[PDB]
């Protein structure tokens, strides 16, 4: 059965360099032409490069020109490419796939791998910050996480318990260089008095857990 | 006789190919191809064409001719008549069927022969850089771009100036270089070890 | 170098229903065009190539057509799994190879109101120098929504963000986060701070506000 | 980069014949018969043929009485006989060597 | 005309392959050949048979014919009447002469085109790893068995699987490891002797 | 079928070569060529004679034929006879024209396939040790004089006589000893180096 296993992502300084490595299982690696695509997060497709089946034949995206090396090996059945001198806006999720046939109009691409995430990016691994969002008098309540690096957060409410109206919102980079989300939880207007709500935040990468419990 | 190019080594024609019959088909740094050749498709078109002219002059055009009249006392004459008008409309008909039945294997083979041709052009100008891979394609062992196509295309292709180049890309791809490996098999062991006899002495 | 263009932007359906999706061109490619969906958090898959052709493993209720400049995807019925993020692609002349703008597929209900929220920032926050205000709304259809921050009832710029949840298997309604970030100087500034939404739903303009220390 | 070397094709479905097959398919082709006609009679370079209607070229040159309508015409391009062309001799006879004044009529 | 393989680059056919007119002639690891290929003959046995019928049916078979008679003063007729069917019965005996004359060298030559492309098949599917001989054979720088004799004669000889193995065997055969002999021109000498100075100083 | 030779890879003919139509040119140590092939000219010479003399001896000789006479009441018959002559007439013409013009393509297409088999024999008993540059010629990486000439010419090469020598010239061309440039890449420096630890152990 065929798939593709790619590796080599991470957190690099800006201007560094990195040398992915996607391997075939299942068919002829030495008969098809491969290419790679990545994916802004948030944005759609965009097509980076290919190599020939033979190797003869290398080409590149134009925004790309000059920066970025592939190769292959046969007996390894595997596929390299180098980046070097990396910018912040390439930042992406990164594809390799295979060719559907051999001639110059290839007909799509059939396989695909599954994704690696790169993050190019100059910070450090921050841990994050808990704030209440406490109800004023009304009938809802949250907790604010702010100033964390690395993806990803999770936050419980009363370990998990909390099943109902506790929307949480996806991350975003501020214009500083961190990451920031809100946990809301819709409760009754009456529900003020007696119920304890507690909002759990753990961050794998600094690995902090922050126990906060939320009151007017 | 089959030539083999037409539905043979060579897969089925192309749609996208519109102003000719004979074409090529590029993939150089900033573009895809389809482009005529407008050489050999013109004298296709002129060799047809005189064909077809000539076919239509042989035939001759009838003059009038009209049934003729007898009586019930020359049914001998009539009935030579209509043997006559008979034979002769007999001979006319398998003329003309035999002449279309070879006439169109005539061209077809034509059109092979030209695709052939055509081909054996294209690889004889390009005898080392090419590496063909199947049906009909070259894969270019140095770099080109559309000045060499069309250089390709008008068939002055000035081979000896990529010779070298291409020769070193060639000498990458199988190579004795996997056998070599980037050393010695292992006398760099032994100059290691005839510094090791120094050592050994010099203590 | 051919550039491509989806249209519409997003496709509202409801289930048990047909769809269908343009993709045009700059100059005329001849049949070169495939197609892909593509899940969220997944690789895009395969699922019609030369605009006629279906791919193996792909159910029939799918189908293609198109030539020229414009092509068109079209599906039959659904079963509630097909809603994912669509892609056309040339591949007539090349490299580069250009792709389609991503088209996504959203389930149709009626259209409903925002329960609207809003929180103030905790004064711990300010201990930290931190002014953060959330406008919170929540169980909403349709997508489209208007926020408006007001400071002592004047318009601000750049100091909001928001964030958008994803399409609740329930109810198909959505829920949104609007953050005011600042420093102290300003939430000390001024004391009379809103968030007025404008929701279709919605038959006026809510107004959600507070004090300073409140 | 190469350059892939082949040959034009189309959509037509029109099909020759040849000796080893039936029915090959053809991207461009001429015809060289004809079928069409229409069910009118002109004449030749502008001269108008002479219809005798229901009149024998006998009856004709003899001046069959009941032949009274075509008793003024001179020149032809050539002459139209009908089915119903019987009004020849209405006296019976014998009109001798009918068929050889038929051919020297026939270049005048 | 000759395409050149029937008593050309190819000797004589073989009596002992029965059931074709095209074949091959393999030599594994446990048999001998003369196998046909049922795929090429099917063609010219229907290519052959469609071309017979079609000469068939153009003829048209004659109807009842008798000779006449004629008195002492209708010599002029008569004369007439020979001179008629003497002329039909010439034209008619040279276009069948002529048919079959040319009908000749167009099978033959077909043949020679079967046999040509059949060729050109076997040799393009095999572009590296053969070493053909002469005389339309071939030598295999790998191992074959039955299955991949079978995999040759129905086209499908998927290449890339032997592709680095039978390079290994070529470069067994010419190589460059004769110029290299299995070390140095003599620089294992120098560094024997590099290793001597230490001798030398360290007595 | 144009069979590409004639006019197409190879140039036009020779003024010098009297004595055939297929010859050779060669230019060993003591001479240049121009010398004729008598094998397979006097195949072509045999095929065109038989041609024509077939040709001459299907069409028939005409006997005695005197133009007849009719008085004023037998045109008729008279016409008759008039459409009878200028039919066969017409038909004999035809024949006669339509065979001619078919016949100068057979025999052009006949030479070409002779130059183009007589090229392919020469490239194949030349397997290797020829280098061809073009419109038809090789360079023999090994030394020929005239006798291997005429061993070349009545197709008697022996081949395994020249096999290792010319492969050594081939050697001399390209290679790999430009890639090797007489020692290795700077390991004869370790080597020298790990001559200098002595001397610097042995101070
Ligand atoms: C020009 O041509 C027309 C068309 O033929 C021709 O008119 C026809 O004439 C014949 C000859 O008389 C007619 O035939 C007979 O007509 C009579 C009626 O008058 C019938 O009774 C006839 O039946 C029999 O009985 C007769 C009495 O014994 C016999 O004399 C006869 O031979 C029959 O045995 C028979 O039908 C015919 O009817 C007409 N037809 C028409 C429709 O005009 C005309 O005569 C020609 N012109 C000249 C000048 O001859
Ligand atoms: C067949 O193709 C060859 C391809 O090499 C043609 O040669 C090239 O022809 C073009 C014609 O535009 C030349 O391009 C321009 O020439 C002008 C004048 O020097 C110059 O100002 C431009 O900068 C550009 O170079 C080109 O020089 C010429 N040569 C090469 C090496 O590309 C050839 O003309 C074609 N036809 C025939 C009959 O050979
Ligand atoms: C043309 O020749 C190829 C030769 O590779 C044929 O492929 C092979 O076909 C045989 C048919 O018997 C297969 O052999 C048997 O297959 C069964 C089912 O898997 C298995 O139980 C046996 O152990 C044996 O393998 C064989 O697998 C198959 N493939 C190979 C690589 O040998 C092919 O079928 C022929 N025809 C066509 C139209 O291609
Ligand atoms: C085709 O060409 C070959 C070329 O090798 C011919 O073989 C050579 O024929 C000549 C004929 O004169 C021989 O030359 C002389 O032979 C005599 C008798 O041995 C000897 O006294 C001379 O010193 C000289 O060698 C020559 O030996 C012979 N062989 C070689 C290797 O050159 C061949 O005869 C030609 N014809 C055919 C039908 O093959
Ligand atoms: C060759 O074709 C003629 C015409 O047939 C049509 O065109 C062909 C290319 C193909 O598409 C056919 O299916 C079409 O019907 C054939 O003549 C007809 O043959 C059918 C049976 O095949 C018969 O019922 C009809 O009476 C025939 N004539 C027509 C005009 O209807 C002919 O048989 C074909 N011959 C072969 C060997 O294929
Ligand atoms: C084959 O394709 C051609 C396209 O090149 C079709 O020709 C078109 O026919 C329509 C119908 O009259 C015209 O409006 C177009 O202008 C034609 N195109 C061109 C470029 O002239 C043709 O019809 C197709 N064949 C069949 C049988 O449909």
């Amino acid at each position: 059965e065929v798939q593709l296993l790619e590796s080599g992502g991470g957190l690099v300084q800006p201007g560094g360099s990195l040398r992915l490595s996607c391997a075939a299982s299942g068919f002829t690696f030495s008969s098809y032409g491969m290419a790679w695509v990545r994916q802004a997060p948030g944005k759609g497709l965009e097509w980076v490069s290919f190599i020939s089946a033979t190797g003869l034949s290398t080409y590149f995206a134009d925004s790309v020109k000059g920066r970025f090396t592939i190769s292959r090996d046969t007996t390894k059945n595997t596929l390299y490419l180098q980046m070097n001198s990396l910018r912040a806006d390439d930042t992406a999720v990164y594809f390799c796939a295979r060719m559907r046939r051999t001639m110059i109009a290839f007909g799509g691409n059939d396989f695909w791998g599954q994704g690696t995430l790169v993050t190019v990016s100059s910070a450090s691994t921050k841990g994050p910050s808990v704030f209440p969002l406490a109800p004023s008098g009304t009938a809802a309540l949250g907790c604010l996480v702010k100033d964390y690096f690395p993806e990803p957060v999770t936050v419980s409410w009363n370990s998990g318990a909390l099943t109902s109206g506790v929307h949480t919102f996806p991350a975003v980079l501020q214009s500083s260089g961190l990451y920031s989300l809100s946990s809301v939880v819709t409760v009754p207007s009456s529900s003020l008095g007696t119920q304890t709500y507690i909002c759990n935040v753990n961050h794998k990468p600094s690995n902090t857990k922050v126990d906060k419990r939320v009151e007017p | 006789g089959l030539f083999g190019a037409i539905a043979g080594f060579i897969e089925g024609g192309w749609t996208g190919m519109i102003d000719g019959w004979y074409g090529y088909h590029h993939q150089n740094e900033q573009g895809s191809g389809y482009a005529a050749d407008q050489k050999s498709t013109q004298n296709a078109i002129d060799g047809i064409t005189s064909k077809v002219n000539s076919v239509i002059e042989k035939m001759n055009t009838q003059f009038t001719a009209v049934g003729k009249e007898f009586n019930n006392l020359e049914r001998r004459i009539e009935n030579l008549n209509k043997k006559v008008d008979d034979g002769f409309l007999d001979v006319w008909t398998y003329n003309a069927e035999l002449l279309v039945l070879l006439e169109n294997e005539r061209t077809l083979d034509f059109h092979d022969s030209n695709v052939r041709n055509l081909y054996e052009k294209v690889k004889s100008q390009l005898r080392n850089n090419a590496k063909e891979i199947g049906n009909g394609c070259f894969e270019f062992y140095h770099k080109c771009d559309d000045e060499c196509m069309e250089s390709v295309k008008n068939g002055t292709y000035d081979y000896p100036k990529y010779s070298e180049e291409s020769k070193l890309n060639r000498e990458e791809i199988d190579g004795v270089k996997l056998e070599s490996m980037g050393v010695y098999q292992i006398l760099a062991i032994y100059s290691t070890v005839a510094s090791s006899l120094v050592l050994l002495v010099s203590l | 170098e051919v550039v491509m263009t989806q249209s519409p932007a997003t496709l509202s359906v409801s289930p048990g229903e047909g769809a269908t999706l343009s993709c045009r061109a700059s100059q005329s490619v001849n049949t070169n065009v495939a197609w892909y969906q593509q899940k969220p958090g997944q690789a895009p898959r395969l699922l019609i190539y030369g605009a006629s052709t279906r791919a193996t493993g792909i159910p029939a209720r799918f189908s293609g057509s198109g030539s020229g400049t414009e092509f068109t995807l079209t599906i039959s019925t659904l079963q509630s799994e097909d809603f994912a993020v669509y892609y056309c692609q040339q591949y007539s002349n090349w490299p580069p190879i250009t792709f389609g703008q991503g088209t996504r597929l959203e389930i149709k209900r009626t259209v409903a109101a925002p329960s609207v929220f809003i929180f103030p920032p905790s004064d711990e926050q300010l201990k930290s120098g931190t002014a953060s205000v959330v406008c919170l709304l929540n169980n909403f259809y349709p997508r489209e929504a208007k926020v408006q921050w007001k400071v002592d009832n004047a318009l601000q710029s750049g100091n909001s963000q928001e964030s958008v949840t994803e399409q609740d298997s329930k109810d198909s309604t959505y829920s949104l986060s609007s953050t005011l970030t600042l420093s102290k100087a300003d939430y000390e500034k001024h004391k009379v701070y809103a968030c007025e939404v404008t929701h279709q739903g919605l038959s006026s303009p809510v107004t959600k506000s507070f004090n300073r220390g409140e | 980069d190469t350059i892939c070397v082949g040959y034009h094709a189309n959509n037509s479905t029109d099909t020759v014949d040849t000796v080893l097959e039936k029915n090959v398919t053809v991207t461009h082709s001429v015809n060289l018969l004809e079928d069409s006609h229409n069910g009118k009679l002109c004449s030749l370079n502008g001269i108008a043929p002479l219809q005798l209607g229901k009149c024998n070229v006998a009856g004709w040159l003899l001046g069959n009485p009941e032949c009274d309508l075509l008793l003024t015409a001179n020149s032809w391009s050539y002459i139209i006989e009908t089915s119903n062309s019987e009004n020849g001799t209405c006296y019976p006879g014998e009109f001798i060597d009918y068929e050889e004044l038929r051919e020297q009529l026939s270049s005048v």
